[PDB]
C-alpha cells in the first residue's frame, strides 16, 4: 500500500548504488515488484520484475548485465543495484507492482513509489 | 517485439474538452492485455485503467477505455483542470512490459 | 397445402405369399466365398403380403396408411415406376420431423422435416396434347414448415414420369429399418417378365443410404403418383401400378457368399426343420442321416399364486408415522 | 444483415475446413466458447449455425455468453450455455458509405428480453407512456428501430464489425459436419499400425485383387478376421496380412 | 431536398386518383414521408405518414378508409391514391418529410413538395 | 386527440411593431413536441422552428420561441411587409398531428 523509496544517490561516475524500495506488510508475498526506468525528459522502460518469495528476477534484453535486482524476504525491502554509473544511466527509478498469477492475469503496475535521482552527483 | 506509437502527442494544448487518446501496436494486443496510467508532474505514475476498459480503484468512471485488437482509447468524459498528466500505455502481451512515449506532455 | 382424392373406390388387399425376397446384406463387411449364418431381420419365406394394385382397366387407387414394423419389406412390380416414394412420419401433421421422399423429373429430393402431409398422399404430373411433357403441378406434400431439427437434400435424378399399362418390365425392392433415429434404405431392381405374379427369384439388396430422423419414430405411409391425359381429384387414370408390403422378422439366416461378394442365395433355417438341420450343419446341403437339431419345451397358459393374504394390514404407517421415535 | 433482422444459415452435410480461417486471421476477435480453437473444432457436429450480423465495435464484448446489454437483450440474445465461436472483423471499407450509410438498424427499446435465439422484425412502436401510440410518433412513443449511421471517418469503435457467430453442439451423434480427419500418406511393405476408416490393427499391406462392392469397406475371411480394407482415400483395396513371426 | 409531386388532378367525381411525391436520393429510406390535406381556404391537416423502409402506414381516424398510402422503394417515389372523388375531397395535397429516429429531433415536417390539386374538373 | 386555437388570428395590416402570435392546447403540450411553419401565399409551408425554442436552417433567429407546458409563442424582431405568412403550429405527439387554424390569414 506505501512503497517508500530511497533518497537521491551522489554517484561519481563508474561508482555503483543500490536503492532501497521499502514494502508494507503483506506486500512482498502475494505481489511480485517491477522496475522502471523513467529517464530525464523521456519515457517509461520496463528494467524487470522481482518475485521475492521465490527469488526469480528476469531482466529485459537491453538491461541485462548492467543491473542486479535483490530482495529481502525479512525486513521486507526492494533492492536495484546498478553495476557501475554510465553516463546515460541517468534517471528517476520506480519501483511498482505486479499480479504473477492466473486468475489475474493483468499484470499491471498497482502502486509506484516516490523514486530515486541518480546522477554523476546530487 | 510490439511497439507502441501514441498517436495524438499534443492534441491536449490544455484542453477543456472530451480527449480520445490513442494507443496502436504492430502485432494486435492479445486478450486486452493493456493498461493506462496517469503522471501528474513532479510524481509517479498511477494506474488508471485495465484489461480493456476495467476501472480503477479511487478513479472515476468518467475517464473511459473503448478499445478491442489494437486496443487505443482513454475518454475523459468531463475533464477536470486536476486531472491533467502526461499518459502512457503498457502492454504486458509478448513484449518486456514495454510502455508508449506519453500523450500528454507538455 | 392438403386436398385429398375423391371417387376412389376401395377394395380388400389380396393375399399372396412371398418367398426367397427381402433378404439383403446384414452388415458392410465383405465376404468372398465363405457360408455366413446371422440373425437379423428378415422377410419369413412364403410372408403373406398386403397387396394394393392401381390398375386403371372408381379406377382403383390403393395406397393406405400401413402400420411401420421394426423391419419392413416394400416390393414393388411396375414397369414405369409411378411409386414416388414414402412418408415415414408417425403424426403426418408437422407434430415431429419427418422422412419424405419425392421423386421429380426435374430433380429427386429426399427430406426429414416436419410438414402439413396429406391424409392421403399422391403427387401429380399433368399432360398437355399440344405440347409433349409431363411435369409435376401439384405440391401437396409440401405445406408450411416450422423450426427443422435436422435437413436433409438430394441429389437430381430425371425419371418418365408417364403412366404405363401392362407387364411390368421391372421390380423394385425396398426394406425400410430404422434403428436408434437412424433410417436405413435398401433398393434392388430386377428385371422381371410377369403380368401380376411374384416371380421365384432370390434378391439381395444394398443399402441405398443411412438418414438421421431424429425422433421416435412408429409409422410409415406410402405415396403413389397419379397420371393424368373439370377438376383433378374426380377424374383420374391409374396405369398399371402393383406394389406388395412384408414385414419382417427377426430370424437366424444362413448365406451363401459368391467370389464377387454378392449374396449367392440364402435360407430361411427357422420355417423349415430341413432347412434349420442345413443351418446347424452350415452347409446348404444336408448330409444323409439324423441330427439333433434344437429343443422343444411348452409355455404356460396362466400364473397360479398360492400364498394367501392376511385380512390385517400391516402398521407400516404406525412405525413410520409415529410421533416420537 | 442487420442485427435485428439476424440471418440464419444451416450448414449441413459437408466436411468442413475449419484448419484455413485460423490460418487466415482477417479476424480481429477470435473469443470460442466451449468447442474452443483445438482438435475439438476439427471434428464431427450434428448441426452447425451461421449467424450474421453488422454491429458497433464496442458492442461487440456484449454478444458473450452471460452478458448483458441493448444488443445482447433486444436484437441478438446469447445462449449461456453457448458452444461455439464469435468472430468480429472490421468492415470499415465494405460497410460503411460517404455521408454515412443508415441501412443498418438496431433495436434501442424492446417491451422485454429475447429468447437465444428470437428474431423480432415486428415495427411496433415502443410506448413508455399511459397514451397508446396508436400509430403515429410522438412524445412517449419512440421508434423501436434506430439507425446506427457508420461513417467512413470515425473511431474504430464507432466502425463496423461483420460478426459471423457459428453455434456448434457438442453431442456429435448426426456428425452431418466433420473436419478433414488428417489423413495421412500410404506406407506398405512394413509391418504397420493401420487404422483404414475406424478399424485399429497391426500387419503389412499389399496389393489386394479382391474387388470390393461400392458400399463394402472391409472385407473378413472365414473366422471373423479382417483380410483386406478399402482405403476411401483413393478407393483402393488393400489386403491385411499379418507381419512375420514364430518359435525360436 | 427536393420533393416535386403531382401538380393537378383532372378526375370527374366518383373517380380515383394516385398522387406522385417523388423524393430524391437518401431521403426515403432516412425520412418518413406525411401528407396534408390543406382544404381550399381552410387549414392544414395532417392525412398520416409513410415509413418508406418498413412499408408502414398509420392513419388518421377521419381519412382512415378513404385514402390509399403507397411507397416505392425503387425509383424513390411516394404516392397517395384517393379511393373516390367526394365533393369535400377538393384539396391542395401536400407531401413532406419527418424523422422517425428520436436520436435526433423528429416528427416535424422538414421539407415540403409543391402540392396536388385535385377537383371536379382540372 | 389534442385541439388548438390560435388566438390572433388576423391583422390586416403591417404596421411592423412584434406580434406574439399564440397557439394554446387543451391538453398542455409534452416535451414541447411543436412546430411553427411559414406558408407564403400561393406555396407550401416552411419550417420555422421546432420543439419550443429551437430554430431552423436559413430562417433568421429573429424568429424566437418562447414557450412552456400550453406552448404560446413566436415573436420576431420587426414585421417585414414580405415576410407575412400564415403561421400554422402542428403538434408532433402521438394524437393526429392537427395543424392549427393560422395566426396571419388575410
Ligand atoms: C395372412 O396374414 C395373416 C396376418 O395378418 C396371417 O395370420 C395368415 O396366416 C396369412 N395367410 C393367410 C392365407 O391368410
Ligand atoms: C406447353 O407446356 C407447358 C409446360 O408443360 C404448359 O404449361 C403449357 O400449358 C403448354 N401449352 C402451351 C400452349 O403453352
Ligand atoms: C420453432 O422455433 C420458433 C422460433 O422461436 C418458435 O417460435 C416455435 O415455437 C418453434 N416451434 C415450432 C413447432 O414452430
Ligand atoms: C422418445 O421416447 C422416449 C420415451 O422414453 C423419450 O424419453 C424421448 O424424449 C423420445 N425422443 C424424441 C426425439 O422424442
Ligand atoms: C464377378 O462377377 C463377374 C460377372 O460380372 C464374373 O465374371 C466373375 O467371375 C466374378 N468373380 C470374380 C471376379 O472373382
Ligand atoms: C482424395 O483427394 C484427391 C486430391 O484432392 C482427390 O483427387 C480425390 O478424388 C480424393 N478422393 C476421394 C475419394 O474423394
Amino acid at each position: 500500500v506505501q512503497l517508500v523509496q530511497s533518497g537521491a544517490e551522489v554517484k561519481k561516475p563508474g561508482s555503483s548504488v543500490k536503492v532501497s524500495c521499502k514494502a508494507s506488510g503483506g506486500t512482498f508475498n502475494t505481489y511480485a515488484i517491477n522496475w522502471v526506468r523513467q529517464a530525464p525528459g523521456q519515457g517509461l522502460e520496463w528494467m524487470g520484475r522481482i518475485i521475492p518469495m521465490f527469488g526469480i528476477a528476469n531482466y529485459a534484453q537491453k538491461f541485462q548485465g548492467t543491473v542486479t535486482f535483490t530482495a529481502d524476504k525479512s525486513t521486507s525491502t526492494a533492492y536495484m543495484e546498478l553495476s557501475s554509473l554510465r553516463y546515460e544511466d541517468t534517471a528517476v527509478y520506480y519501483c511498482a507492482r505486479s499480479a504473477y498469477y492466473s486468475e489475474s492475469s493483468g499484470y499491471y503496475l498497482d502502486y509506484w513509489g516516490q523514486g530515486t535521482l541518480v546522477t554523476v552527483s546530487s | 517485439e510490439i511497439v507502441l506509437t501514441q498517436s495524438p502527442g499534443t492534441l491536449s494544448l490544455s484542453p477543456g474538452e472530451r480527449a480520445t487518446l490513442s494507443c496502436r501496436a504492430s502485432q494486435s494486443v492479445s486478450g486486452s492485455y493493456l493498461a493506462w496510467y496517469q503522471q501528474k508532474p513532479g510524481q509517479a505514475p498511477s494506474l488508471l485503467i485495465y484489461g480493456a476498459s476495467s476501472r480503477a480503484t479511487g478513479i472515476p468512471d468518467r475517464f473511459s477505455g473503448s478499445g478491442s485488437g489494437t486496443d487505443f482509447t482513454l475518454t475523459i468524459s468531463r475533464l477536470e483542470p486536476e486531472d491533467f498528466a502526461v499518459y502512457y500505455c503498457q502492454q504486458y502481451v509478448n513484449s518486456p512490459r514495454t510502455f508508449g512515449q506519453g500523450t500528454k506532455l507538455e | 397445402q392438403c386436398v385429398n382424392l375423391t371417387t376412389r373406390t376401395q377394395l380388400p388387399p389380396a393375399y399372396t405369399n412371398s418367398f426367397t425376397r427381402g433378404v439383403y446384406y446384414p452388415d458392410k463387411v465383405f465376404r468372398s466365398s465363405v457360408l455366413h449364418s446371422t440373425q437379423d431381420l428378415f422377410l419369413p419365406f412364403f410372408s403373406n403380403v398386403t397387396w394394393f394394385h392401381a390398375i386403371h382397366v372408381t379406377k382403383r387407387f390403393d395406397n393406405p396408411v400401413l402400420p411401420f414394423n421394426d423391419g419392413v419389406y416394400f416390393a414393388s412390380t411396375e414397369k414405369s415406376n409411378i411409386i414416388r416414394g414414402w412418408i415415414f412420419g408417425t403424426t403426418l401433421d408437422s407434430k415431429t420431423q419427418s422422412l419424405l421422399i419425392v421423386n421429380n423429373a426435374t430433380n429427386v429430393v429426399i427430406k426429414v422435416c416436419e410438414f402439413q402431409f396429406c391424409n392421403d398422399p399422391f403427387l401429380g404430373v399433368y399432360y398437355h396434347k399440344n405440347n409433349k411433357s409431363w411435369m409435376e403441378s401439384e405440391f401437396r406434400v409440401y405445406s408450411s414448415a416450422n423450426n427443422c431439427t435436422f435437413e436433409y437434400v438430394s441429389q437430381p435424378f430425371l425419371m418418365d414420369l408417364e403412366g404405363k399399362q401392362g407387364n411390368f418390365k421391372n421390380l423394385r425392392e425396398f426394406v425400410f429399418k430404422n434403428i436408434d433415429g437412424y433410417f436405413k434404405i435398401y433398393s434392388k431392381h430386377t428385371p422381371i417378365n410377369l403380368v401380376r405374379d411374384l416371380p421365384q427369384g432370390f434378391s439381395a439388396l444394398e443399402p441405398l443410404v443411412d438418414l438421421p430422423i431424429g425422433i421416435n419414430i412408429t409409422r410409415f405411409q406410402t405415396l403413389l403418383a397419379l397420371h393424368r391425359s373439370g377438376d383433378s381429384s374426380s377424374g383420374w387414370t391409374a396405369g398399371a401400378a402393383a406394389y406388395y408390403v412384408g414385414y419382417l422378422q427377426p430370424r437366424t439366416f444362413l448365406l451363401k457368399y459368391n467370389e464377387n461378394g454378392t449374396i449367392t442365395d440364402a435360407v430361411d433355417c427357422a420355417l423349415d426343420p430341413l432347412s434349420e438341420t442345413k443351418c446347424t450343419l452350415k452347409s446348404f446341403t444336408v448330409e444323409k442321416g439324423i441330427y439333433q437339431t434344437s429343443n422343444f419345451r411348452v409355455q404356460p397358459t396362466e400364473s397360479i399364486v398360492r400364498f394367501p393374504n392376511i385380512a390385517n394390514l400391516c402398521p407400516f404407517g404406525e412405525v413410520f408415522n409415529a410421533t416420537r421415535f | 444483415a442487420s442485427v435485428y433482422a439476424w440471418n440464419r444459415k444451416r450448414i449441413s452435410n459437408c466436411v468442413a475446413d475449419y484448419s484455413v480461417l485460423y490460418n487466415s486471421a482477417s479476424f480481429s476477435t477470435f473469443k470460442c466458447y466451449g468447442v474452443s480453437p483445438t482438435k475439438l473444432n476439427d471434428l464431427c457436429f450434428t448441426n452447425v449455425y451461421a449467424d450474421s450480423f453488422v454491429i458497433r465495435g464496442d458492442e461487440v464484448r456484449q454478444i458473450a455468453p452471460g452478458q448483458t446489454g441493448k444488443i445482447a437483450d433486444y436484437n441478438y440474445k446469447l445462449p449461456d450455455d453457448f458452444t461455439g465461436c464469435v468472430i468480429a472483423w472490421n468492415s470499415n471499407n465494405l460497410d460503411s458509405k460517404v455521408g454515412g450509410n443508415y441501412n443498418y438498424l438496431y433495436r434501442l427499446f424492446r417491451k422485454s428480453n429475447l429468447k437465444p435465439f428470437e428474431r423480432d422484425i415486428s415495427t411496433e412502436i415502443y410506448q413508455a407512456g399511459s397514451t397508446p401510440c396508436n400509430g403515429v410518433e410522438g412524445f412517449n412513443c419512440y421508434f423501436p428501430l434506430q439507425s446506427y449511421g457508420f461513417q467512413p471517418t470515425n473511431g474504430v469503435g464507432y466502425q463496423p464489425y461483420r460478426v459471423v457467430v457459428l453455434s456448434f453442439e457438442l453431442l456429435h451423434a448426426p456428425a452431418t459436419v466433420c473436419g478433414p480427419k488428417k489423413s495421412t500418406n500410404l506406407v506398405k511393405n512394413k509391418c504397420v499400425n493401420f487404422n483404414f476408416n475406424g478399424l485399429t490393427g497391426t500387419g503389412v499391406l499389399t496389393e489386394s485383387n479382391k474387388k470390393f462392392l461400392p458400399f463394402q469397406q472391409f472385407g473378413r475371411d472365414i473366422a471373423d478376421t479382417t483380410d483386406a480394407v478399402r482405403d476411401p482415400q483413393t478407393l483402393e483395396i488393400l489386403d491385411i496380412t499379418p507381419c512375420s513371426f514364430g518359435g525360436v
